[PDB]
């Protein structure tokens, strides 16, 4: 569980979200997919699929 | 205190103030209301004071977080005060703003235009304005000019205060230095005398029947003199467009004096400026209720063999049966018409109630207070209440905080030796044996680690247990030679946990030639009665050795004095 | 030095009392280490080295239908001097329940002894 | 007289800075004086 | 019966709607007895009650239907149900936790606990398990601290362990991303295996414990391993974490030896396998950044590999001396300057190190470094005497078994003449200095060899055919 | 008089063209007040990465009130207020009782964040007559419990049908009822009236 | 060490919105589900909450007895005294509270 | 070293409690908590 | 929400204008008693963690000593902030300053 070694003691939004386009959302999912090349390995995996949806796929 | 427990939170100020009925009725985990405490099983009683909303109870589970006694934390109940209460703690305070009021056209007796120039000094006090405050008074140019001159005393107020933030002198939360809290505490005193000095209202020209107290807070109402009800009714017609006084009438009289003279009780009662900006209620000097303390505050005591109740909660099941009875006289009483009914039973009604509210009030007192409650049985002597318990002996601060019982170290009769150096003592190795300190396992010391883990807690230099990364202990006290090598052998192996990957294993070892203890003899007058020394371990000894030129400074006879050793 | 310790297991009972425990073994199952500081009646043999939580009674108790154990508290051990059976009076039939245990510790003179 | 000063803190709505070595103590702080008089920055490269 | 229950129900569900709660109440207390009271909602009963809630669970996701649930998920031994009833129990909970997802947490949790059962008993947890993990990969993250959770502790029986471990290789061939956490429970418990047969080294227990669970492991990964599998599958994938637990775990804590035979065998398999390997204890042994305790475990696990692994190549030997004499040659040209200089013999720790690697692969494998000709390949009769003779003195720091065993074998085949070098070595010891602090971990790194011979009855048969036992060489 | 009334779910999500849903994906600028352990103290960046924001990824966090996807241009604000914002060399807090830093940072979110009343498309993979079970983005479960679904569609041995007499297939477009976060996994209860 | 180690020391919880370290309280969740810190004093009845916009799931908590709760999720630990902990328990006998403020907000 | 009771608050016995004066409390395999 | 950053940003700006200009430094060049031994402490510590080492250990084992050896070569990675008494401060490398 939940301790000063793996969680921010707070986190605070600075703006409002900022609503962003499919063709940014693609370009983001590209990018972090690559940096990040066994929590995180099963989640770039996810992160896999949602960009192939976002590309239509199965 | 444990170095792989860091905290990010950090407490940077405490705010004083007081409980609203409100705020305690929403927190509260349980409303107390019966005066017994058990059954015949020894179980907690519903509804009563180890009612286990409170918190786990001997065997028992907290019903408020389900918690074991060892990490339920406790919680907070309420008992409801049928009547209100003064609040023992600020009966005189209470007494003051009373006299001072006019009961008749609400304000303080002093002239509004004095109130009003406390006003202005108070709360140019808040900001540190010590010089202005004295400019205030040099204010100068009949009802008509004063409220100009109220007006421009105010104008000047603002000016001074915009003009003291614009530049360096003073933020928003104001100044506070020991000058100005003098400065402040004269001008509330000097207030409060002007306010007591009047007969007269200087408002609206009437008289007020004077008050009048007990050391076990009864309130009482002298009605008014000849003189004084002849000039009350020539002021008749402007007005046109003993006996115990009940705390209800003394909470309504202070209720509707706080709305009008907020103005100036607003800086009376707020040292700083009031950013919350929260009214200055009458209600503060009353009590609702009462905040029943967790159970974990409230346990048992053990004397040997036989079990005492707890102190405080006697006391509060006395408040708990008080209670009840007057729900009950509460009951009978609105079982009136009395539209039919003879009116004679007003005075009993009236003789019970009184009743009641004396002897609450002091068994309140009695807490806060045993000093404001009526003697017992004449001799007994008192049981302490609260205050007394926080109060009493040497008090919280001189015998747990100044001083403390300790834990790891140790003590005994030291004897000389001219054979170790000035700046070492000389530890028997029946103390360097049981002596650990938490060792954090490395690179550097994983030699050393392992064989105090395979030396076990009974062969010097050794070690009794590991720390895990996941905080729990193992012991090495009932282990084979075997099993201790092995677990000497997993002392540095990776993590296999993101959680605590960051932390490695402790070893509690005996301590050992490298290390430094803090000795020390008493009485401690200087700090040199408490030396760090470099540690030596001697074979054979059952006494601490200590260089003779170390005798000055602990000022030591070796007359079978004891010192004791902090590791 | 010599101490002497007052095992009294009537200390509980409410006056004249039924007696619910009695200085002896019971039927059920116990230690058996526990004969090597006890002799049959529950009383320490003579001469007996005692170190801390060793037994120095034995009696059994009926409101637990076990036999349970006063152990031995000094951190300082001694051996076993005199027992001495205190019977009571109010003539006769009441059975054993106060015990009076003596120790015996040797004291080779220690650092830090004055004279 | 801790109830003394407690009901003059009270009636004041004080806060307590914790400025004191006695108030820090009470809360539990690292005191004001000394090893503790400065705070210690790591300089850490890239 | 048959119809007055289907009422009973459907009244309990409209009454449900009311809020009395009553009957439905009734019922759950009735289903969630133990498999033993006799009293427990029998089979029709049951497939009546399932087959109404699945038909409609929008029905019961309220406040007042969660002890129902509750109670459903909680029904004892359900794997155990007949055939058809078994049937509706799956097809409820399908419905449930798709409806509400909620639930999966509950569900699955009990699922891993049943780990401990045979695998022909956990098909159907297993086949909800796939079903689960599919549509909601989420669930990945509690599901795998059960993993963690409710592993059978050593004490426990064997049969649990070695249940346990048989269904998580299952799960790890449906569940890939699980696959290395899986691979570093088992690993971890790695130090269980170390624990067990070291020391021995009750007992007899620990023994046939041990050997159950690596001869398992060991088939599976066996399975899991093949050229097939290698090009295209996820045979890479096995290799990959159990080399990197070799790394983290074994290698380190480094006297273990149950279980450094997993990368014993497994790099057998195949020769790009051996390659992988050698390559990389190489690595290990003589990388500038690595703590020198590190570079000597990798030199022991380096010399006794090569020595010990039959399936190796000639070459692939060759390589290793190779490698070993190359990277010798330069430290005495490079560095013997500094031995007359300020400092001890313990500077050369790494030097030694690596000499008693090569000493030691030539006494298992000199009748292969003699090439056709009859002449040695690397120089080995030229070579060692240089090294002999050096001012490191080799003989007199390396371990003494073997340095002795060098000499043996080396005086036999004229490659090299030792023996007066130890007269003079200890003689001049009963009349070079290394403080014996730290000289004796050193001592004592260097007489462990992590593949001298296994003592598990079944495990070393199933090595035969990957070991060399010293009477064969 | 009070507001605690700013937990109040303010998405707004605009519907699409050319297109007909609502899109979710936002991002989200964020400070963060977070531990350094010293093994990360030559590679801070690294060690926020591997202690705090990685395990943010594909898990719902509370306070951006959407899951989290993925994360840009991480910056630690400097204890040292007089640095340049160029500078490589910076300062972190040493706790007082502990070796940990502890150092403010700002990082950019990118936030999956389906508020109440948008519209989304799933891709259906279980039908029972108590719900059914989409996918949207082939990534985050959704559910329409059984009278979510319009009266007059039927159910049969299953498999759904609809006003019109025919079956439902694959793409499914729904708007969100609530959405539940606290269990393991996201999970969107969606309505279909 | 002595007060601070040997003292006393506690890590305990406070409610940063009120300031309170005796009206915190672990939530007692729904199998399944985690347990969560939360304030009594700032937190509203749920029947309340509804009383007076949709409310998130996060948001809402449990005790044992059974009653739910709606907000009051602004807590953390600080290191304390325990003693401290004695005292302010008293202070709210008297009637009195003390308010910690907590830093980062 | 016995008393039975508090089985063990480790999830590979229960084994079996028994307090040392220290407290550490000892369970067979050897767990200290 | 936008106001608070700005509350923020004042506040630690503030607290960098006490904590102050480099070349407007006032206060001793020479490493107070008390900095030397804390950050001989601190320094330890963040060793008995696997902080990155600068120096050569050379068999040593007390992380004090480690310290010891760093701060003598002047590769311990540590900044001394000092508060004069109106919490205004000045930084200051452990390497810069004088030690004695
Ligand atoms: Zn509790
Ligand atoms: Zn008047
Ligand atoms: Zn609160
Ligand atoms: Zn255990």
């Amino acid at each position: 569980t939940a301790t000063t070694l793996n969680t921010p003691v707070v986190i605070h939004a600075t703006q409002l979200p900022q609503h962003v386009s499919t063709d940014e959302v693609l370009q983001f999912l590209e990018s972090f997919i690559d940096e990040k090349e066994t929590n995180l390995s099963s989640s770039i995996s996810q992160l896999k699929r949602i960009q192939r949806d976002f590309k239509g796929l199965p | 205190m444990d170095i792989s427990k860091p905290v990010g939170s950090e407490i940077t100020s405490v705010d004083f103030g007081i409980l609203t009925a409100k705020e305690i009725r929403n927190l509260s985990a349980k409303q107390i209301t019966n005066p017994t405490v058990l059954d015949n099983l020894g179980h907690p009683v519903s509804g009563g004071l180890y009612d286990l909303a409170l918190g786990a109870f001997l065997r028992n589970l907290c019903s408020t977080c389900g918690l074991d006694e060892k990490f339920c934390p406790g919680h907070q109940g309420h008992i409801e005060l049928p009547v209100p209460c003064y609040n023992p703690l600020f009966f005189n305070q209470l007494y003051i703003y009373l006299r001072a009021s006019c009961l008749f056209c609400h304000h303080f007796r002093l002239k509004s235009v004095e109130v009003h120039r406390y006003a202005c000094k108070l709360r140019l006090l808040q900001y540190g304005l010590i010089d202005e405050s004295y400019k205030l008074d040099e204010i100068t140019l009949s009802s008509t000019l004063l409220n100009e001159l109220k007006s421009k005393r105010s104008e000047y107020v603002d000016m001074a205060i915009a003009k003291a933030l614009s530049d360096g002198r003073t933020t928003e939360r104001g100044s506070f230095t020991a000058t100005v809290n003098d400065e402040r505490k004269k001008l509330v005193h000097e207030f409060h005398k002007k306010l007591l000095s009047r007969g007269k209202c200087d408002n609206c020209g009437m008289f007020s029947p004077k008050f009048r107290k007990d050391g076990f807070t009864k309130i009482f109402e002298t009605a008014l003199n000849e003189k004084q009800i002849t000039n009350n009714r020539v002021k008749g017609f402007i007005r046109q467009d003993s006996t115990y006084i009940l705390s209800t009438e003394v909470k309504n009289i202070l209720d509707t004096v706080f709305r009008k003279e907020q103005c100036v009780l607003q800086y009376v009662f707020h040292s700083r400026p009031n950013l919350s900006r929260k009214l200055v209620k009458a209600d503060s000097f009353f009590m609702d209720v009462l905040v029943v303390p967790p159970t974990r505050f409230r346990l048992p005591s053990k004397l040997g063999e036989e079990v005492h109740e707890n102190s405080q909660n006697q006391l509060l099941s006395k408040v708990l049966t008080t209670s009840l009875l007057i729900r009950d006289l509460n009951d009978d009483l609105s079982k009136l018409q009395k539209d039919k009914v003879s009116l004679e039973d007003r005075r009993v009604i009236f003789s019970r109630l009184m009743n009641a509210f004396v002897t609450i009030q002091n068994d309140v007192n009695a807490f806060i207070d045993s000093t404001k409650a009526q003697g017992r049985t004449s001799g007994k002597v008192p049981i302490p209440g609260v205050k007394q318990a926080l109060e009493k002996k040497e008090g919280l601060f001189r015998k747990h905080m100044m001083g403390k019982r300790v834990n790891y170290a140790a003590r005994s009769v030291i004897s000389p030796d001219p054979n170790i150096e000035t700046n070492e003592i000389g530890v028997p190795p029946v103390f360097a044996v049981k002596l650990t300190y938490p060792e954090p396992v490395t690179a550097y010391n994983i030699a050393e680690l392992r064989q105090a883990v395979i030396n076990g807690p009974d062969k010097w230099p050794g070690a009794t247990q590991i720390q895990n990364e996941d905080g729990s202990l193992v012991s090495l006290i009932g282990m084979s030679v075997e099993q201790r090598k092995a677990l000497a052998n997993q002392l540095l192996t990776p993590s296999s946990n993101v959680s605590t990957h960051t932390l490695n294993k402790k070893v509690y070892r005996h301590i050992k030639n490298r290390d430094v203890v803090l000795m020390n003899r008493q009485p401690t007058l200087h700090k040199a009665s408490m030396m760090g020394h470099k540690v030596r371990v001697l074979p054979n000894e059952k006494t601490l050795r200590l260089h003779y030129a170390n005798t000055g400074a602990y000022n030591a006879d070796f007359d079978g004095d004891e010192m004791n050793m902090h590791f | 030095m010599y101490k002497t310790e007052k095992v009294d297991l009537a200390l509980n009972r409410n006056r004249g009392d039924p007696i619910t425990q009695h200085f002896g073994f019971g039927n059920d199952e116990w230690p058996k280490e526990w004969l090597e500081k006890l002799d049959e009646d529950g009383l320490p043999y003579i001469g007996t080295y005692v170190e801390e939580g060793d037994p120095i009674c034995a009696y059994f108790d009926d409101t637990l239908n076990k036999t349970k154990i006063k152990t031995y508290h000094s951190s300082e051990p001694a051996y076993i001097e005199e027992v001495n059976l205190i019977g009571d009076e109010s003539n006769k039939f009441q059975e054993l329940q106060t015990v009076s245990i003596k120790y015996r510790i040797r004291r080779t003179p220690q650092i830090g002894d004055k004279f | 007289t801790t109830c003394q000063f407690l009901t003059k803190a009270v009636l004041d709505n004080e806060r307590e800075q914790l400025d004191s070595p006695s108030a820090r103590i009470v809360v539990g702080k690292l005191n004001n004086v000394g090893t503790g008089s400065f705070d210690v920055l790591a300089k850490v490269p890239n | 019966s048959a119809a007055m229950y289907s009422r009973f129900v459907k009244s309990a569900l409209d009454d449900l709607d009311k809020n009395d709660s009553t009957q439905i109440g009734i019922i759950a207390n009735q289903v969630a007895l133990p498999s033993k009271n006799p009293e427990r909602i029998n089979d029709k009963n049951l497939n009546i009650l399932l087959d109404i809630l699945s038909s409609n669970i929008n029905r019961i996701e309220s406040s007042r239907g969660t002890f129902l649930i509750q109670s459903i998920i909680n029904f004892e031994k359900w794997w155990e149900l007949p055939p058809h009833t078994l049937s509706k129990y799956i097809y409820f909970i399908k419905i449930l936790c798709s409806s509400i997802p909620k639930w999966w947490q509950d569900v699955s949790m009990i699922l891993v606990s049943c780990f401990i059962l045979p695998i022909k008993q956990t098909v159907c947890h297993h086949d909800m398990l796939k079903y689960f993990l599919r549509m909601i990969p989420s669930s990945m993250g509690f599901i795998d601290t059960y993993l963690a959770k409710f592993f059978p502790n050593k004490n426990d029986t064997r049969r649990k362990l070695v249940n346990y471990t048989s269904n998580l290789l299952k799960l790890r061939g449906y569940c890939s991303e699980l696959g290395f956490q899986i691979w570093s429970l088992l690993i971890e418990k790695i130090i269980s295996i170390d624990v067990e047969l070291q020391n021995e080294l009750g007992i007899k227990e620990l023994s046939t414990k041990l050997d159950s669970i690596l001869t398992l492991v060991s088939t599976h990964v066996e399975e899991q391993v093949t050229p097939e599998s290698l090009e295209s599958g996820e045979g890479v994938g096995v290799f990959n974490t159990l080399t990197t637990l070799f790394k983290t775990h074994v290698l380190p804590t480094y006297y273990t030896r149950s279980i450094q035979y997993i990368m014993f065998h497994v790099s057998q398999q195949q020769l790009e396998l051996m390659d992988s390997f050698l390559v990389t204890l190489i690595d290990i042994s003589f990388a500038v950044n690595e703590a020198a305790e590190k570079k000597i475990k990798s030199l022991q696990y380096l010399g006794s590999y090569i020595a010990r692994a039959k399936k190796l190549s000639r070459t692939q030997i060759i390589f290793v001396a190779s490698y070993l004499t190359s990277w010798l040659n330069r430290y005495v040209i490079e560095r013997e300057e500094e031995v007359d200089q300020r400092g001890g013999m313990e500077r050369f720790k790494h030097f030694y190190a690596a000499f008693q690697a090569l000493c030691y692969i030539f006494c298992f494998r000199h009748n292969i470094f003699r090439d056709t000709d009859g002449n040695w390949e690397c120089e080995l009769d030229k070579f060692f005497q240089r090294m002999v003779i050096s001012k490191f003195n080799p003989l007199k720091f390396c371990n003494e078994n073997v340095m002795l065993m060098f000499a043996r074998i080396a005086q036999q085949e004229s490659v090299a003449y030792c023996f007066s070098i130890i007269e003079n070595n200890n003689n001049e010891r009963l009349r070079s200095s290394w403080s014996l602090a730290t000289r004796q971990q050193f001592i004592d790194l260097q007489s462990y060899f992590p593949y001298d011979p296994l003592f598990l009855k079944n495990y070393k048969i199933l090595m035969k055919e990957y070991y060399i036992e010293w009477s064969e060489a | 008089a009070r507001f605690i009334k700013k937990h109040k779910k303010q998405v707004t999500n605009p519907i699409d063209e050319k297109n007909g849903t609502s899109n979710c994906i936002v991002r989200v600028p964020i400070a963060l007040y977070v531990s350094l352990a010293p093994m990360y103290l030559e590679n801070p960046l690294q060690g926020v990465m591997k202690q705090h924001l990685n395990p943010l990824v594909m898990k719902y966090n509370n306070k951006v009130g959407g899951v989290v996807l993925g994360y840009e241009g991480l910056k630690i604000l400097d204890a040292d207020p007089l640095s340049k914002e160029d500078t490589s060399e910076k300062l972190i807090k040493i706790t007082p009782d502990t070796p940990f830093g502890f150092t403010w940072c700002h990082v950019n979110l990118y936030v999956w964040q389906p508020q109440v009343g948008d519209v989304l498309e799933g891709y259906i993979f279980i039908q029972s007559a108590s719900h059914i079970g989409l996918l949207i983005h082939d990534a985050f479960n959704a559910s329409i419990k059984k009278n979510n679904i319009p009266v007059d569609w039927t159910f049969v041995h299953g498999h759904w049908v609809d006003s019109n007499g025919e079956p439902i297939d694959g793409k499914l477009r729904f708007t969100v009822r609530n959405v539940h976060t606290t269990g393991r996994v996201v999970s969107v209860d969606g309505t279909l009236i | 060490d002595r007060l601070l180690n040997s003292s006393d020391y506690t890590q305990a919880s406070v409610c940063r919105e009120c300031g309170s370290i005796l009206t915190t309280q672990q939530s007692v969740p729904r199998i399944g589900s985690i347990s969560t810190v939360c304030c009594r004093r700032c937190s509203m009845r749920f029947e309340d909450a509804k009383k007076l916009i949709f409310i998130d799931d996060s948001q809402i908590w449990e005790d044992g007895q059974g009653n739910k709760f709606v907000g009051g999720n602004e807590t953390t630990t600080v290191a304390i005294p325990f003693v401290l902990k004695y005292l302010d328990s008293e202070l709210s006998a008297m009637g009195i509270r003390l308010r910690y403020n907590v830093e980062p907000k | 070293t016995f008393i039975r009771g508090p089985i063990c608050g480790t999830d590979n016995c229960p084994s079996r409690l028994w307090r040392i004066i220290d407290g550490r409390r000892t369970c067979q395999y050897g767990h200290v908590m | 929400p936008e106001d608070f950053q700005q509350h923020e940003q004042i506040r630690r700006k503030t607290l960098k204008e006490k904590a102050i200009p480099k070349d407007q430094r006032a206060t001793t060049p020479y490493m107070t008693k008390y900095e030397r031994a804390r950050i001989l402490g601190t320094r330890a510590l963040q060793i008995s963690m696997n902080a990155p080492v600068f120096v050569d250990l050379e068999g040593e084992t007390d992380p004090l000593r480690i310290a010891m050896k760093e701060l003598a070569e002047k590769k311990i990675p540590l900044v001394i902030r000092r508060y004069l008494p109106d919490g205004s401060f000045e930084d200051w490398s452990v390497e810069e300053l004088i030690v004695d």
